[PDB]
């Protein structure tokens, strides 16, 4: 034993435990989520009121990526942000050479060689957050889910934290029962509606949601977050589902 | 991170030793024996190769004796890779000095420079220290011939005849009770191979098993002469000391 | 980041003992053997191509490597530990020899070259020993046909003829009875399938055996003409047809 | 017990990181095969989406690393996306450099280097991966390179790798042993792409519909990937004889 | 082992706390600020009598209005006391005036924590840094290995440290005059010392407006030393 | 600066140094010595631009300094002279190199010979019986050629050393102030106060 | 126990011990409160002294003319973090001639916090960051944690017995909020606030340090005789 | 570049390396160094452990650092090269950036302060050297002795003994040596320094090695018949 | 080849009376002949009740300013908000100069 106690060492299993505690980080935090549309993605997280001193809707956790990229991860926020100043770095050199924006899956292998490499030496910890991101570029809509060990691949829904499995189970139903597609303002009401369920794993304090969208028709393949009346139009259909 | 795996080669002891530099000297107590004789009209060098092979080609074969520059020779005792590396580190330094002064270095500035590098692995770097132990045999004109000893310590000593490696204890003890200051070389030949034969493990002393080599004024006048001793010739001074 | 080993991962014990070179050592014991003889006109160098699997082309893999075109490498132990030394032996000789010199070293000192390398790994921070010992054979003007043993710790000796790995103690006997001063080459390839027979378990052949020698001067291997001081590489590898004409008269 | 941690000697003269390094290589669960026809260098992998939610079309462990080359990989994703990219950037840098395209033997003997050097050097470890290049070399003609944790690489006249890997390997042996030459005596890709698939059914005893496989091909100046469409026509062939 | 800037359960750095340690193993230093100025006196504690005591310098100038006394491992001061010079003299080129004595303090102060694997360990030394500017007067700083300076009117420092704070608690006030000072510290010198305080194995300081920091000579300090014999006799 | 000369006789070597330090229109100082003892029996006289020179003699004095300290033991001025030569020969080919000419007298003990080293900015290193740098050698090598012996005593090389100064005051434009001159022989290094 | 070394390190439940012992030291530190209104945001502090003798110990620096922070934990960590805000509210004020956000000057302490927690050598900061300021979207009241979260509030307190405090503001929320155009009554808010974080001890003059900061007011630190109105 | 930090304090407020590093002091073979009036003697201890050596040759125990200042050590024999050598280079240095030689108070600042640095240093141990340096100042006749160790402190002796057995000599010296009246003359500065020495040395013929410093650059070392003089005098004495 | 100096005119004036001080200087900016501008102001307030004005070359002119009121910034800063004295504000602007001797501000300064 002792295999545990450094990261990039291999176990006996062929396992690097850190990387796997650092999931563990992943599991304690919000649930968040992410779904992929007819021409665009949402994204969608839980906020926990931690007290009535918090000011509504100024601590932000969706953040954006270049102009048409949004990002959302649960875990260590901080480890979050240093993920995605790192792809904000990644996408301005990018687009700086090869002039056009980066497109969705050229950004995850950027996120995940980055998250791979802070499991290949002791003298760095892993990323204690999984990040759902994606967007609209040349080819279409993308949406992506990047674990802590650098693992990534592409989903039709995606969801991670502590309401992870419920989520899962109401992404499971929207693929089965619209195999034609989801339009993006349908996809906003369901976003909302899934954190709604999954706030059951986190039931002992209240929170507020946050709702982003990228989008072909609606935004015009921008990321934009979901104010004012939209954001009240879901919290609406959100409510009437849990009754 | 890293710290997990360091060893710490260059610490004290609670009781003000360094670890490293004394394990260095056991396995350098282990290593062929190797033997230096100064004498008023010249130097000797004798050392034992270790268990060696019939299928060993030894016309060829260096392992003891190396020779920095024309007026200065060592013999090793200990790891025979950490002495090249340090044997040609003394050798550029040798010509540094000689291009530097246009004159030939003097023994001592040569020891003490390769005394001061072996210094620097004891005490920074995080680098285990050369497990290797020199007996220097050199003239110049400032002091003559000398004999001098280093150790992976760095600490460095002159010496009239002296011994290092396997069984320098009994070694030193014999040399101590014949060895006389009107000495001369002929005559330290022959107490160089007596010494040998008298301390070593082998069961018998044979020119196959022997490096030798003298420093000697013996050159035709004013100037000093190196020679390593061939097997043939190793072979002839063993029966003419009267040892096979 | 940053490499943090500037540590030493090879020290001293309370014994005086180098445990990763011993240690390495070990690693060349369980390796295949390998074995070079001395001959007055020649020197020949061989081993067995243990394929992991039949399926395996085990021509693409050469464990009998040429350095230099007088000077050729075998080995014992870690096979990919070989392949780096043997890119690394063949710039040294460049680097440190002919781009200076104008002609390639003779074996003596790119044995020395190849030995400080792996000395260095015995000694420098954040590496471990290699885990070969190397048999280099070769031919230079002024020294003549020669053969070296090289060690993890970086020591090497010069050899009429030895072996190493797995069945070593019993090649270097059963060398120690064969050989003499007077061999010529052929009777030396000839010791040497002999001698390497008693080591090799299953098939022996072309096919299942490696084989150089360094020899007479290849002209007809030199790709050009017109140069009467360029006389074409010492070094040649044995065809698995030329194996077997020796083997039927073995 | 530190010398299990970092690649440095055990007294059994062993590497053990090196050792676990392989055992990662088959966490993923899935057995990849390589065939040589005349013209061409096919391989295939098992392909498993267990996720509902995820989308199969970026669920993929074989890589185009030139337009010459091509690389399977059986290892955890990551590991194998780092070795994709290295692959990428020297495969480039090479014929930059030297002004031909980079060979696959040479490709894989770069990457078995660097390989190697993660089993010396303490500060990096191996990776948990088993890279298969392919290609129609130039010079050699059709070729498949193996490298692993090891930093040991071959070549071969046809490979699998996997959990399973005996059972394909003694299967291809077998077949290897009846034709007595030393690739797929077959004019069009199409049918190699037929024997190997139909060949991994028979070793591993289990059907393939389109979406349990993946294909990738080389032929002389092109490696490519078939799609779900162009591997279910060749399901359609084995199964009408 | 272990990381040199290590957090112990309880938030405290381990190192640091352990350099405290060794600070109490030092010997005693007092300082005394009041209105007139501020007196600094130490310790010497020779190990031996064949030790020239007058070789032992344990207060240090600084600048001409700021003075300096030391306790633990002395030898540990130096770089902090050549930092400390070179500030006080640097601020004089650029700003053509004297500096603050908070301001140099905290210079000194940014020092400590510079530690890590910068200098491979804290300081292993306290200073009582004594001072006068003209915006706060006389002042008198504790600068720790911790990188936290404190302002005290009277502090002690040193082996002796809590049983001569205690008596510093009692004693101080407001309106002490600097020849009151100078008798207090040396009463509480003579106080916690092993040996018998005289001339040559305690030695006194002060710093005031006029003159500037002035170390004590042996002769001065040896009528001040009689002085307090003859006024605690008096009742 | 503008004369240095240097003459070896039977037992001693003599160097003689103009007095005159110049910066443009105008005398400095008319009592400047011109010239280093690097080590008790080894004198080295100087002369090149302002800064340069008594930079790099105190740095070769520093130096020999250093080494004698180091060994207990005095250089031999071929040593010494190999020693100034090399960083010369290194100085002209850096980024500023010293604009430095000198001329170096010592007394080898060890042979008893006098030796005098003449070396320029350059690093070219020339054994001589008498030279000269600059200008002055032009004026002074006529009477050196003729009159010079092997030898010469002390008091004669002074007589020669006398008329080529008298030669120089002659016809040179330049006003150098008159020259130190020093002797250097198996006793040390002396100044002859009356010239 | 075995994974608290250094930071580099996860425990098996997915936790960062170095950074806990981090939080630790602020908990020991002495209390003080934060809160804000819409026109201006107030700091305030108990101070902590070493003895009779000494001074009071300095918990609120000035970061520009309309930012600044309180600490709570290692003073030295404070004084670190607070030079990097007064650099980066400076750079922002030559280059672009450009007041720095409250919310982005959050942004820039929680990284920079952040890159400490993850590499290997160095260690978490040590100390607790109350910053306030007034831009061009109003006032604000941010809490800094040296684990990287950053946490715009109404109001807040940190440190020692903290709690008390921050339960009064939660109480009091709907009333502070509305303390707009009243520098002296929202004081009087944050002076009443952090009395219930008190123990034994009193607010003396000495001890007690309020800051404020607002639409036409420049952060100013009050001590002394200045705060004496407030007891 | 190695960076460990290797001399750290432990729960006890000891830095370990450091005193570890005085344990190979108090192995290192005995120095004394005795001030008298007009003059310094430095006294060490030779191990005659140690014969067929050349003594010629033989590193020698006293190492001027200037014409005017020596250097003697207890401890570690290859460490103290390296302080010697970078005194020595200091030394040159002083005299060529300010034309004025080292005074005994700086050199012996200097080289503690070296000792100092190499305690918190990352990388680096401790040198386990205590040296004593003596000499006097440029046109000054007054006597200069001090004493350094690893920790870095350094100090002004009127004598002073460190090495083996220094506790011994100690001893003998604060019992013997009056501050009031110091040796008068050089004989009774060598007689207090060879009597002190024999307390502890064994035998009194190659074991003992002297050097006497006078004003302006006087130094010397007496040969084994000189000492051995003062050897046979003191004894003769002592048999009453 | 680039000349990384202009000459945008003006002219200054300091007059130091018993209790009170003026410094004047005009508000054109110009180029050759044109004029840039008829109000640019030249003469600026830089806080603790010092007024500075950088004649010459009006980059290096707005960068030397700019600087001064930075290090008066930073002097409250690090000195407990002390009063920067005018004798102590000549000193700082010399270094500030004279940290780029060797490519020059082509100003001439008044405080
Ligand atoms: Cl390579
Ligand atoms: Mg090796
Ligand atoms: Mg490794
Ligand atoms: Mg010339």
């Amino acid at each position: 034993t002792g295999y545990d106690l450094s990261n990039s060492v291999f176990s006996p299993d062929g396992r690097n435990f850190q990387v796997e505690y650092a999931v563990k980080a992943v599991e304690n935090g919000t649930t968040s989520i992410g779904i992929k549309c007819n021409d665009g993605v949402v994204f969608a997280v839980e906020k926990l009121i931690t007290s009535k001193l918090l000011v509504p809707q100024k601590n932000v956790k969706i953040q954006v990526v270049d102009r048409h990229i949004g990002c959302v991860y649960s875990g260590l926020i901080p480890d979050g942000r240093h993920l995605v100043n790192r792809g904000r770095e990644e996408a301005a050199s990018f687009k700086k050479l090869y002039k056009t924006p980066i497109p969705i899956p050229a950004f995850a292998d950027r996120l995940g060689q980055y998250v791979q490499a802070h499991t290949l030496y002791n003298s760095v910890r892993p990323f204690g957050v999984s990040t759902i991101f994606g967007g609209v570029d040349k080819n279409g809509a993308h949406l992506y889910m990047l674990e802590p060990s650098g693992s990534y691949w592409g989903y039709k829904g995606a969801a991670t934290g502590k309401g992870r499995q419920s989520a899962k189970a109401e992404l499971e139903k929207l693929v089965d029962h619209h195999p034609e597609g989801l339009s993006a303002r349908e996809a906003v009401k369901q976003a909302a509606k899934i954190i709604y369920l999954a706030h059951e794993d986190n039931k002992e304090k209240d929170f507020e949601l946050e709702i982003s969208w990228c989008s072909l028709s609606e935004t015009n393949g921008l990321h934009k977050f979901v104010k004012g009346d939209l954001l009240q139009e879901a919290i609406d259909f959100a409510q009437k589902e849990i009754n | 991170g890293s710290r997990r795996y360091d060893s710490r080669t260059t610490i004290f002891s609670p009781e003000g030793r360094l670890y490293q530099v004394e394990y260095a000297l056991e396995s350098i107590s282990h290593a062929g024996t190797a033997i230096g004789i100064m004498a008023s009209d010249g130097i000797v060098l004798a050392a034992e190769r270790k268990v060696t092979s019939t299928l060993l080609e030894q016309d060829t074969s260096t392992e003891k004796l190396y020779k920095l520059n024309d007026k200065i020779a060592v013999a090793v005792a200990g790891l025979t890779a950490d002495a090249e590396i340090l044997i040609n580190t003394a050798r550029i330094h040798a010509q540094n000095y000689l291009k530097t002064y246009n004159e030939d270095i003097p023994v001592e500035i040569l020891v003490r420079r390769l005394s001061d590098i072996k210094q620097g692995y004891t005490q920074h770097g995080g680098l285990r220290p050369f497990g290797v132990s020199f007996i220097y045999a050199g003239y110049d004109d400032r002091y003559g011939y000398q004999l001098y000893t280093s150790n992976p310590s760095g600490n460095y000593t002159g010496w009239k005849a002296i011994s290092v490696g396997a069984n320098t204890s009994a070694a030193q003890t014999l040399l101590q009770m014949d060895y006389k200051d009107d000495m001369k070389v002929d005559d330290a030949i022959e107490l160089a191979l007596k010494t040998l034969s008298k301390t070593t493990d082998s069961s018998a002393l044979t020119y196959d098993r022997l490096e030798f080599a003298t420093i000697r004024k013996g050159a035709n006048d004013g100037e000093v002469y190196q020679k390593i001793f061939k097997p043939q010739e190793i072979k002839d001074i063993l029966v003419k000391t009267g040892i096979t | 980041m940053t490499d943090r080993y500037s540590f030493s991962l090879t020290t001293f014990s309370p014994s005086g003992k180098l445990g990763q070179i011993d240690y390495a050592l070990t690693a060349v014991k369980q390796g295949v053997t390998s074995l070079g003889i001395k001959a007055t006109n020649g020197v020949v160098i061989a081993t067995e191509k243990k394929s992991s699997s039949p399926l395996a082309m085990s021509e693409t893999l050469s464990k009998v490597s040429l350095l230099t075109p007088d000077i050729g490498a075998v080995y014992s132990g870690m096979g990919p530990d070989y392949r780096v030394l043997v890119d690394k032996s063949r710039k040294v000789a460049h680097t440190s020899y002919k781009r200076i010199y104008g002609e390639y070293p003779p074996t003596k000192l790119l044995v020395s070259e190849v030995a400080k390398i792996m000395q260095e790994a015995t000694q420098s921070g954040g590496v471990r020993p290699f885990g070969v010992s190397l048999l280099i054979a070769g031919h230079d003007e002024f020294n003549g046909f020669s053969l070296y043993q090289v060690d993890p710790s970086g020591s090497y000796f010069p050899w009429k003829a030895t072996a190493i790995g797995k069945g070593s103690v019993a090649a270097k006997t059963f060398l120690e009875k064969r050989w003499n001063d007077e061999l010529e080459l052929e009777d030396a390839i000839h010791i040497a399938l002999l001698t390497l027979k008693e080591s090799v378990e299953g098939e022996f052949n072309g096919d299942t055996i490696e084989l150089a020698i360094i020899g007479d001067e290849n002209p007809d291997l030199l790709g050009y003409t017109g140069i009467p001081t360029d006389k074409g590489p010492r070094f040649r590898k044995l065809t698995s047809q030329e194996i077997n004409d020796r083997l039927e008269a073995l | 017990g530190y010398d299990r941690h970092i690649t440095i000697f055990s007294p059994e003269g062993r590497l053990y990181q090196v050792e676990y390094a392989f055992k990662a290589t088959n966490q993923t669960n899935i057995n990849s095969l390589a065939v040589r026809g005349k013209d061409c260098t096919v391989v295939i992998s098992q392909k498993k989406v267990p996720d509902k939610l995820l989308d199969p079309t970026t669920v993929s462990y074989i890589f185009c690393i030139s337009r010459t080359i091509g690389m399977v990989v059986n290892g955890p994703i990551p590991d194998a996306r780092n070795a994709a990219l290295r692959a990428k950037a020297e495969a480039a840098e090479f014929r930059y450099k030297y002004g031909y395209d980079m060979p696959c033997d040479v490709l894989a003997k770069r990457m078995a280097n660097l390989s190697q050097i993660y089993t010396q050097r303490a500060y990096m470890r191996p990776l948990g991966v088993i890279l298969t290049f392919v290609s129609v070399d130039e010079e050699l003609g059709p070729s498949i390179y193996k490298t692993d944790p090891a930093g040991y690489y071959v070549g071969y006249k046809a490979t699998a790798t996997g959990p399973k890997q005996q059972e394909i390997t003694t299967n291809l042996e077998n077949h290897f042993k009846k034709s007595k030459i030393d690739h797929i005596n077959e004019e069009s890709w199409e049918k190699v792409v037929e024997f190997a698939i139909t060949h991994m059914i028979d070793a591993l005893g289990t059907e393939f519909s389109k979406n349990d496989l993946e294909v990738g091909v080389a032929t002389k100046d092109k490696f490519f990937t078939l799609s779900a469409e162009n591997i279910e026509e060749r399901l359609v062939a084995i199964a009408e004889q | 082992d272990r990381g040199v800037s290590t957090f112990s359960p309880e938030g405290r750095l381990f190192q640091v706390e352990y350099s405290l340690e060794a600070i109490k193993l030092g010997s005693t230093a007092i300082g005394i600020a009041t209105k007139e100025g501020v007196v600094l006196g130490v310790e010497k504690r020779a190990t031996s009598p064949l030790l020239e005591s007058d070789s032992i310098e344990k207060i240090v100038e600084i600048d001409r209005h700021i003075g300096c006394a030391m306790s633990g491992l002395t030898a540990d001061a130096r770089s902090m006391i050549e930092h400390a010079r070179t500030a006080a003299v640097t601020h004089n080129l650029y700003y053509d005036e004297d500096i603050n004595v908070e301001s140099l303090t905290q210079s000194v102060c940014d020092l400590a924590l510079r530690f890590g694997e910068l200098m491979s360990r804290p300081f292993g030394v306290a200073l009582l840094i004594a001072g006068h500017d003209a915006d706060d007067g006389y002042q008198l700083f504790h600068a720790e290995p911790s990188g936290t300076f404190y302002r005290y009117n009277a502090k002690a420092i040193g082996s002796g440290s809590e049983g001569a704070q205690a008596e510093l608690l009692n004693e101080w006030h407001s309106s002490l005059t600097l020849k009151e000072a100078e008798l207090l510290v040396l009463k509480i010198l003579k106080q916690v010392m092993e040996e018998k305080l005289d001339e040559n194995n305690a030695q006194l300081s002060c710093i005031t407006k006029q003159d500037g920091f002035k170390i004590y000579d042996n002769e001065k300090t040896a009528e001040l030393i009689k002085e307090l014999k003859e006024k605690e006799a008096a009742e | 600066m503008d004369i240095i000369l240097g003459i070896r006789v039977q037992d001693s070597v003599i160097l003689a140094s103009s007095k005159a330090v110049t910066r443009g229109i105008s005398v400095l100082k008319d009592s400047d010595d011109k010239t280093r003892q690097l080590s008790p029996h080894t004198l080295m006289s100087f002369a090149g631009e302002a800064g340069d020179t008594v930079q790099f003699a105190e740095y070769i004095q520093a130096n020999i300094q250093l080494y004698s300290i180091r060994e207990d033991y005095e250089l031999s001025p071929q040593a010494v002279s190999s020693f100034v030569r090399q960083e010369l020969a290194k100085s002209i080919r850096s980024r500023r190199p010293y604009q430095v000419n000198v001329l170096i007298g010592g007394y080898d003990k060890k042979k008893n010979k006098p030796e005098l080293y003449q070396i320029d900015y350059l690093g070219t290193k020339v054994e001589l019986p008498y030279g000269a740098h600059g200008y002055s050698g032009f004026y002074t090598f006529s009477l050196l050629d003729h009159h010079y012996r092997p030898d010469m005593t002390t008091e004669e090389g002074l007589d020669l050393l006398k008329l080529c100064v008298q030669e120089l005051e002659k016809r040179m434009p330049m006003d150098f102030k008159g020259v130190i001159v020093k002797i250097v022989d198996k006793d040390g290094i002396r100044q002859v106060d009356d010239f | 126990n075995n994974y608290d070394g250094d930071t580099v390190t996860f425990s098996p439940t997915g936790r960062l011990f170095q950074v806990e012992y981090a939080l630790e030291a602020i908990k020991q530190g002495s209390v003080t409160v934060g809160l804000r209104s819409n026109t201006h945001a107030v700091l305030v502090a108990l101070k902590r002294n070493a003895d009779e003798l000494s001074s009071y110990q300095k918990k609120i620096i000035k970061c520009d003319e309309h930012m600044g922070l309180s600490l709570a934990g290692l003073a030295p960590d404070a004084r670190v973090l607070s030079n990097y805000l007064r650099q980066q509210c400076n750079y922002s004020s030559l280059v672009f001639n450009r007041k720095l956000a409250v919310e982005r000057a959050g942004h820039l302490l929680c990284d920079k916090a952040q890159k400490n927690t993850q590499s290997y050598g160095g260690r978490p900061y040590g100390v607790g960051l109350l910053i306030i300021g007034y831009d061009k979207s109003g006032a604000h009241l941010l809490e800094f944690q040296p684990s990287g979260n950053v946490t715009e509030l109404y109001g807040t307190a940190i440190g020692a017995r903290s709690q008390g405090a921050k339960t009064y503001l939660e109480r009091t929320l709907d009333t502070f909020i509305k303390i707009d155009g009243n520098p002296d009554e929202l004081i009087k808010a944050g002076v009443e606030a952090i009395s219930q974080s008190l123990r034994d001890e009193s607010l003396t003059v000495d001890n007690l340090s309020i800051a404020i900061v607002g639409k036409d007011t420049p952060f100013t630190i009050y001590d002394g005789e200045a705060v004496a109105k407030y007891i | 570049g190695y960076d460990r930090a290797l001399s750290i304090f432990s729960p006890d407020g000891h830095i370990f390396q450091v005193e570890y590093a005085l344990e190979a002091v108090k192995r290192g073979t005995c120095a004394v160094g005795v001030k008298g009036k007009n003059c310094v003697v430095l006294g060490c201890e030779r191990r005659s452990t140690l014969k067929l050596q050349d003594t010629r040759i033989t590193p020698s125990k006293v190492s001027k650092i200037d014409s005017h200042v020596v250097l003697s050590f207890s401890g570690l024999n290859a460490d103290s090269r390296i302080l010697i050598e970078k005194a020595r280079v200091e030394a040159q240095s002083h005299r060529l950036t300010l034309e004025d030689p080292v005074t005994v108070e700086y050199l012996t600042r200097y080289v503690a302060g070296v000792q100092q640095r190499y305690t918190q240093s990352g990388g680096v141990r401790p040198f386990g050297v205590s040296t004593l340096i003596a000499g006097f100042d440029p046109r000054d006749d007054e006597p200069k002795l001090y004493q350094t160790e690893p920790s870095g402190i350094y100090s002004s002796w009127s004598a002073q003994t460190i090495g083996r057995n220094s506790k011994t000599v100690r001893e003998f010296l604060e019992k013997n040596y009056d501050r009031k009246e110091p040796p008068a003359t050089v004989e009774e500065c060598v007689k207090l320094t060879v009597r002190s020495l024999l307390e502890v040395v064994q035998t009194g013929a190659k074991n003992i090695e002297i050097t006497v410093v006078k004003p302006d650059s006087d130094i010397v070392a007496l040969s084994s018949e000189e000492i051995n003089q003062y050897v046979t005098q003191i004894e003769q004495e002592k048999q009453e | 080849q680039f000349n990384p100096y202009g000459d945008n005119g003006g002219t200054i004036l300091g007059i130091a009376g018993e209790d009170f001080a003026v410094l004047a200087g005009d508000t054109r900016n110009i180029t050759d002949y044109s004029i840039n501008s008829r109000y640019e102001p030249k003469v600026f307030d830089c806080g603790d009740n010092i007024v500075m004005s950088a004649n010459g070359f009006a980059a290096d002119g707005d960068a030397l300013v700019k600087r001064f009121k930075n290090s008066v910034k930073w002097y409250h800063f690090d000195h407990n908000d002390k009063k920067l004295s005018i004798n102590s504000a000549a000193r700082n602007i010399q270094h500030l100069l004279y940290s780029r001797r060797f490519f020059p501000y082509y100003v001439y300064n008044i405080i």
